[PDB]
DNA sequence: ATCGAGAATCCCGGTGCCGAGGCCGCTCAATTGGTCGTAGACAGCTCTAGCACCGCTTAAACGCACGTACGCGCTGTCCCCCGCGTTTTAACCGCCAAGGGGATTACTCCCTAGTCTCCAGGCTCGAGCTCAATTGGTCGTAGACAGCTCTAGCACCGCTTAAACGCACGTACGCGCTGTCCCCCGCGTTTTAACCGCCAAGGGGATTACTCCCTAGTCTCCAGGCACGTGTCAGATATATACATCCGAT
DNA sequence: ATCGGATGTATATATCTGACACGTGCCTGGAGACTAGGGAGTAATCCCCTTGGCGGTTAAAACGCGGGGGACAGCGCGTACGTGCGTTTAAGCGGTGCTAGAGCTGTCTACGACCAATTGAGCTCGAGCCTGGAGACTAGGGAGTAATCCCCTTGGCGGTTAAAACGCGGGGGACAGCGCGTACGTGCGTTTAAGCGGTGCTAGAGCTGTCTACGACCAATTGAGCGGCCTCGGCACCGGGATTCTCGAT
């Protein structure tokens, strides 16, 4: 059975790095990855079929975000998004 | 339509300037605009006059709006 | 421009939800009401068209932000 | 991995699997699942750095579903997102109306 | 010695504002709950992880809308909340 | 008559982490209809979705998957 | 003429010919003909009385391809000598099923 | 010079319903019709002959060949016409 | 003699057409529709015996009656 | 042991398309061949061979119609023939 | 207004169409249709008009028998509408 | 494309006339092909005929003939 | 030397004249017509018994016997079209069951 | 009594010369020549006819193999007639 | 309301251990790179349209004095009715005991393929005939040669009649559920057809005397077919009349 | 289900005219005696075996007789698909006005195929060989049927933290009751704008080319996840303080 459970005690330790986190919190945690992956990647999939596109990228993705996040959150995510995918196609 | 719609139309372009420059509008869009504003203001005054009711009141308030706002999230 | 959506047609759109009575403030309390919900609508619609790469709002974009809320 | 050459901590091949098999779309860009990995990993961040802020408020080391419903809901953002969210075993913030003290 | 009206109440409010522990008893919530779904076919069988599931959306569900009950309570200037304010709390939320 | 296993004193805690001190006679049972009510919503929603499995136990995502299509989306679980 | 000798009003003569260059045999009995034409006039002659009758029905003094298609198909034993055939302008039988009518 | 059956339907038309007349498309479906059994009975007749080690097609393979093509009532009707028209004609 | 059609036999009947239930009415339903073919064949089987002069009706008039009827038989000339 | 309603008849199916005898008894369709000729033609005799071109024939004709009854059968999402199957079958192929 | 419930003009005019004989197929497009097949036969071939008015009574008359069956075909399995099922079934027990 | 002039209410005439009440959707498509495949099987009977006597003209005989042969005999354009 | 060696053929081009001359068909037989007929009676039952063949090795047995026969006929769907309306004596059916029954 | 039997036999042994063929099978395919030898002969005297023709050529053969066999039967049939009508010339 | 005393309720601090968490490890399987193409997906260009920008107009909308009766917030009393302590009562939790499936495993039975033995069934060797090849003269049927005159095809134009495109929206298909029925599987019964034998002649199947039925060619005399002037039921224009059919209302 | 009114339909009816029978002139191929020619079906006659009728036997199957399950006729509800309506547009159609390929017929002529001997040759039936698929058996695999399994179900009662409930009692909430003030019309001036025009223009929806990126396999794989074990942070309990209400007073 897979799930996000390492990758988000990874990040923990980036924030919190003594900080630990109980199997209820960390069920609680992929369920909120899951949903904002469904939430994001659906939204998405209606944005290229609105736009008469079969393609998603990138940027459904990023109006997708813009869409879902209030704010600030929207515009940090974007600022990471888009400096990991230029990281990447370098 | 219960708005009148010259000045519906310049605050559309004047709320739309401050996000994105040099737009325009089709007029249909406009008339859908005005559509979702005003059903979503019937329904507003629906929920504050059942607000009102439930206080012992037939008048309108602020207080009655900002609650029905709150609970409709 | 939020000034233009004058009192008597605020007392009309009361008048269809069935208020007989308003209170002097509640003009300027609908008015900031119809500017959030007018922001939060055309925020997504914009957001599309500049998804479409079009320079023009379309009624299908602002039904379209109607239906995500 | 995809994960390291885009700089990320969550799986962006393990995003691809799911967006792939979900039926979402016929065709997938290159950029579509690290792009949303990145995402997911940004808000994952954010909640543990709120909820490990309230877990030190109270003097605990561990994480519980009490400090994220306390980080969500003290925070708007988060809170609108998760507006119409259930917290398993998170009860609510502490408050009482002014109207009802003695 | 006795305490007024209302002081061991905001005590209360206190102690179950602060904990998260489920409110229901779990074995009678649990008849009633195979007793819904038996209601609609019948032999049925729950998992135990379902039941709990079921017990906490039904707290949460129930916590907030007496959320919403004491503000709309609070709202007619009363303290008391009664079968109207709950009308109200759902009529408004559109259920 | 599972429906009395909600107790009185249950509705009372209830209300409490509602912020509730007073509680007028007559919410209990009201409480206890809309209760049922919503069970009923959910739980019809979440058999629906058992049969269309071809399943005859109730899952955990059977439940997540029918309040989220009501807009009451459920973490942990 | 031999019609006339057998009584008929189709040709006898012209159906003996036809024989003799149908390539059906190389000898013809002289009796075949007059029976060719006996059975011709015959089918002929009731096909034509019912025509005539279902024309009357409808107060119409010309026999048009309704009113025949209308004899053949309401006669069983027409019907199955010509079960296999299109008769041109006909339109077929008026004729509703129970289970479609209100 | 092409020949028909017209003249003679319409001798039959005149028997049976002295005031009735007919279509021209009618007489072109009574003549087709003609051809049509003329066709079935010859053959009829000559496969009768030949299954028999038979030269000649005579009164009787036409009447074996009629009892076989026409149905029932109508076969003994015209069997009865035939028979009156050879013994008459004889 | 048409009950000399037995259940057993138009049971095997319909197993060969790939039939695997049979309503009860099938039998007797079937024995008539059997009777009106057997009718038809041999109305003009006994026709050609009787053209020929002959007492005895022979194979070669059957499968002559069926080709007519359009069911040609191979095997039997 | 017993076999469920349905795998005999399977097995059946499989059983008599594989092979090709005869399925009627032969003295009784002989009874029923001399008595429906009798009522044509009086002092008939018949050669064995137009008994057995008979049976060929017969049979095969039957399992051709139940073929095509079942294919009705199955067209109203059913799987036992009825005779309303057969009179449809009969009625399309136009006898 | 009046509004005529569904199925009342559908059986008006199935006893207005069994009434009458005209054909029911527009002439030329169905005049282009065989030209065109013939011509994906043999090139450049013309056709006289009553060969062409026989194509139109031969089609008419065979569609409108298929559909005589395909009704008998759904009535058989207690429906109203007739689909392609029911084509495929006439046609299979018809031999096609 | 000319099989497209055998129009949706042409389709419906002939069902009427069939005595048919209710038409599916996707009944006019699939009685387009059906009519395509006769058409072909006749006109291929009756070209056959036109080659056979070195004409150019298909007649109405032609087509008679093919659906004679064919076991749908036509009367009335002998 | 005769005419259906002359023409590469088996079957009898002089007895299928003969018959057509016999036949009552017309009056005249042109010389090609039997060559013609013959061959293509020949091609179809060498088509037919080549699918027969088949059907008999794979059945283990060196004789075709009516059932390989019928094999070969409704397996063709040409050879079937062509002889839809034909009985094949001790041929019994195809082995076929509509999904619709099968547990 | 004529037969295609040994004919039949000829061109079994030119297609599997080791197998056989029972009578049962021997008289079908007996049958079966009879049966498309009268097919063909019917619809050429039938092409005859209607042209006003008194002759059968090997024309007439070909065209009435045209309206009775489907697709590649017909195909490669017009094409053993031909090769043997141009080595019998 | 703000001292002061006093108790309850909770908070804090200190500790016990255990189990939920952290962490390693073997693997194994979900993940990642090497190579092919098929494009879908985007870049360039273009006609259009509808969308922005601007002047009267008159008129309806709005905006502004006036005053006023209609609430609404603010106190007062009552009574009313629901929460708290104390107590009793107890199902619920503890916490356990036993029965208990969904399942493929682990067995079981019958179906369906491999393996010798023995023929009826074709497989070869010889015997006298009906079918097949030749050319010849001898007809005819069919195939070029040449019209030629028509009708089948090519383009113009109303126009309207039908076809195409939404537009409610309401019956139709359909689909899961369900009670009874009714028919398939299994087995004893009790036939009764399959296998076998007997005798025979009635009719199939040839064999021939024959005579009479129908072809074949010719001719006299013809009805049936090709043109062809013309009132007519037929086709098309108005009508009223029920004739149905759709929406209240028994 | 009907009793009626309101419309939209064919029906029963009256009128005008028009290609269509249709009766007519007449013109020619076809026809039917005719007398034989001869050649075929008819009618004894006669023989050989095929199909019966029947005696006769047996064991395969039919035929009842139950059991049970699984199928079919319903039915109530979902959703949704095609329909009848109306409006607007597209092309079929009747009317031209043509026009040249090819159906139709007429010459004629020259191939081509057929009885007629006629010359002969594969074909077909005995007759006697074998030997290959029935058959008669065997063995392993097809499946069905219980049926233990560890893990989750169902039932179950002792002690005890939780649920009643009752009396009290003391604070809400509800109605009365009012006084002020403030929105709601109410009427008059304005002023802003729908709408009618008109202008130019940007972008957008579409069309075409094409190519960069992602799908999409395989083989190679190392990181995640169960499995297990090591561990110390904090859930829970004992002992003592902060705070925290709570009554009297004035």
């Amino acid at each position: 059975k897979e799930s996000y459970s390492i990758y988000v005690y990874k990040v923990l330790k980036q924030v919190h790095p003594d900080t630990g986190i109980s199997s209820k919190a960390m069920g609680i945690m992929n369920s909120f990855v899951n949903d904002i992956f469904e939430r994001i990647a659906g939204e998405a999939s209606r944005l290229a079929h609105y736009n008469k596109r079969s393609t998603i990228t990138s940027r459904e993705i990023q109006t997708a975000v813009r869409l879902l996040l209030p704010g600030e959150l929207a515009k940090h995510a974007v600022s990471e998004g888009t400096k990991a995918v230029t990281k990447y196609t370098s | 339509l219960l708005i009148r719609k010259l000045p519906f139309q310049r605050l559309v372009r004047e709320i739309a300037q401050d996000f994105k420059t040099d737009l325009r509008f089709q007029s249909s869009a406009v008339m859908a605009l005005q559509e979702a504003c005003e059903a979503y203001l019937v329904g507003l005054f629906e929920d504050t006059n059942l607000c009102a009711i439930h206080a012992k009141r037939v008048t309108i308030m602020p207080k009655d709006i900002q609650l029905a706002r709150r609970i409709r999230g | 421009n939020i000034q233009g959506i004058t009192k008597p047609a605020i007392r009309r759109l009361a008048r269809r939800g069935g208020v007989k009575r308003i209170s002097g403030l509640i003009y300027e309390e609908t008015r900031g009401v119809l500017k959030v919900f007018l922001e939060n609508v055309i925020r997504d619609a914009v957001t599309y068209t500049e998804h479409a790469k079009r320079k023009t709002v379309t009624a299908m974009d602002v039904v379209y932000a109607l239906k995500r809320q | 991995t995809r994960s390291s050459r885009a700089g990320l901590q969550f799986p962006v091949g393990r995003v691809h699997r799911l967006l792939r098999k979900g039926n979402y779309s016929e065709r997938v860009g290159a950029g579509a699942p690290v792009y949303l990995a990145a995402v997911l990993e940004y808000l994952t961040a954010e909640i543990l750095e709120l909820a490990g802020n309230a877990a030190r408020d109270n003097k605990k080391t561990r994480i519980i579903p009490r400090h994220l419903q306390l980080a969500i809901r003290n925070d708007e953002e988060l809170n609108k997102l998760l507006g119409r969210v259930t917290i398993a075993q998170g009860g609510v913030l502490p408050n009482i109306q002014a109207v009802l003290l003695p | 010695h006795r305490y007024r009206p209302g002081t061991v109440a905001l005590r209360e409010i206190r102690r179950y504002q602060k904990s998260t522990e489920l409110l229901i008893r779990k074995l009678p919530f649990q008849r009633l709950v195979r007793e819904i779904a038996q209601d609609f076919k019948t032999d049925l069988r729950f998992q135990s992880s379902a039941v709990m599931a079921l017990q906490e959306a039904c707290e949460a569900y129930l916590v907030g809308l007496f959320e919403d009950t004491n503000l709309c309570a609070i709202h007619a200037k009363r303290v008391t909340i009664m079968p109207k304010d709950i009308q109200l709390a759902r009529r408004i939320r559109g259920e």
